[PDB]
């Protein structure tokens, strides 16, 4: 039970029962826990995402200006609650605790020529053009792209 | 030995088109998901009649090729095949490339033959929930 | 094998529309909750007759597509289908976009097909208490 | 002792062409994979009719050579063979080298005889999934 | 069990259980493992590819400017995740661990005269002519070649 | 087997089977061996 062998590109979650705080360990490393600690589950793969694909993860990682994972004073990870973040093609990132993989590896959709997409703004945001896109607005995204 | 006189009973009064053995409700759901409501109600019905007519033509042509034998024009149905060809060769020009944009095939041979279910379809295509949803 | 002569018995004297197999009281409750009383009693009845006529048209069109076959215009009901199309293509123009604003669908195909119950509806839509309230 | 009057029943009304004993659906899949939709629907049907007519001609010629006996022109089918030769010797000139480019053979003898299944085909050729797919 | 005889042009994968790191050994050599180490499978041939043929291997080898196999600090091999690399006629290369042989030895296709290929760009790239080939574009590759 | 807890003022001997070389570990420490290594006996007092 005590010996934990993490394969390359795999992770686990282990519970600090002196703090009720869970944490991830990644990498091609070997792991030894304490008496207080308890590994939650068997080593699962850090989820990878190919090109022309995406996924959404509930409760994303709160990060700084450089992308470092922000932590709590009590050793907990900083989440953004009930949000969704869409991740493009990148390295096999891990899933920090308190996060659910809702959308799987789904492809980026291609729009055929002489065909368009009807897009609704669910929440008020600001688009990269420069307009304050109020919620409820409608869009015409056409093209061969 | 399909019922042929019952196919003659289903000739419409303008010249277009369970015996066909195809999941029609799943096909309507697929064509609705591909966004066929953006053509008007008249354009939607005009496209569904074209798709159904070409499906019946591909079914009968597969039947005739298994026996061995826009060029469809037996004495018992020459008039129906003739008026169907005269309808199709007029109504196809309004909708160019409607088979890729609805994601059924490259041309009408590919689209109607992959919807007819007599040829296997590759896995990267979204045409799996029209031939395997009826197998439940 | 739906009763067809009993459908001919239910043709109204102006040309509009348990055999339909749909929860009508829950549908009235849904359309009342969406606020249909703000159109007058005349406008409310004129909209309910349009919705019922298009529901019967979508039912018969699903029946005809399962056999294989604003463009609805068999010899036994050509007059009723003709006067129904002539009624609908006049009365639809008074109510543009009445299917999204009553929350039934994008257009009449989407609205009448999702109310007909032959296609599944997504979970974010409020159309769940019209097809599953009758299953008690 | 093939059914001959049933072959006379399958003469088309223009003069072209299960008794043939050939996998027709796999042949359609092979010709679709080789890309026959790039000729139009009219050109595709005109090429399929040519291929089927030459296949029936090679079948009957193998039958006549086993008995011992563009030059096909028995009294019971001289008219059908004559109009078939008059059709083929006009329609072949539109499609030169269509047998290598569809990967069936060098000329019509090679193509129709390797599709007829009476001669073995080498392993480097892709003609294996037309004679061995029907053996399941 | 301990004695491992690798035939000429064959390879194996052996697992360093003190590091959870696997590695390849190639060549016409003899091999002796340790107590910690464990050879994963029997010696299989380094896959060769003839002329007028190709293959694709999932998760290709990350290499330098000279083609040397890049390694991790923890002794692991550097991959490129969920990618495919197409390999032409060359020497019998081995398969580094974490790689799947997806496409077999399949021939380079010949295009007959008066016949062309319809080619779609799946991902945005830059062709050897000099054009930024945006994804969704269509191609006409004709010729007797 | 893999977990080795050395009490304070105790020691063991463990065999490096890749070198056939044994060695002592002392102190109030906890010990984890490898697959190759093998602790010879139970922790006895210095």
């Amino acid at each position: 039970e005590f010996i934990i062998r993490i394969p390359p590109y795999h992770y686990i979650h282990v519970l600090d029962q002196n703090s009720n705080v869970s944490r991830v360990e990644v990498g091609p490393k070997t792991y030894i826990r304490q008496d207080n600690e308890r590994v939650l589950f068997a080593p699962m793969r850090m989820v990878t995402v190919p090109p022309r694909h995406y996924c959404t993860v509930a409760n994303p990682v709160s990060r700084d200006a450089q992308g470092l994972v922000l932590f709590d004073v009590t050793g907990q990870v900083r989440l953004r609650h009930a949000d969704l973040e869409i991740r493009l093609a990148q390295d096999p990132f891990p899933l920090y605790p308190g996060e659910v993989l809702e959308k799987d590896i789904t492809p980026l959709q291609v729009v055929l020529p002489n065909t368009a997409l009807h897009l609704k703004a669910l929440l008020d945001f600001e688009d990269k053009d420069g307009d304050k896109v109020v919620a409820g607005d409608e869009w015409l995204f056409e093209g061969p792209g | 030995a399909v019922p042929w006189t019952e196919l003659l009973s289903l000739q419409t009064e303008d010249g277009f088109w369970l015996i066909l053995n195809l999941n029609t409700n799943g096909l309507h759901s697929f064509l609705k998901q591909k966004g066929i409501q953006s053509l008007g109600v008249k354009g939607r019905e005009c496209l569904l009649d074209l798709i159904a007519t070409m499906l019946v033509l591909q079914f009968i042509r597969t039947r005739l090729e298994k026996e061995g034998i826009m060029k469809m024009d037996i004495p018992w149905a020459f008039e129906a095949i003739k008026q169907a060809s005269e309808w199709v060769r007029r109504t196809e020009g309004q909708y160019p490339s409607i088979c890729p944009r609805l994601e059924l095939g490259n041309d009408w041979d590919s689209a109607t033959k992959q919807l007819l279910g007599l040829q296997p379809i590759s896995t990267v295509s979204p045409l799996h929930r029209v031939l395997h949803y009826s197998q439940g």
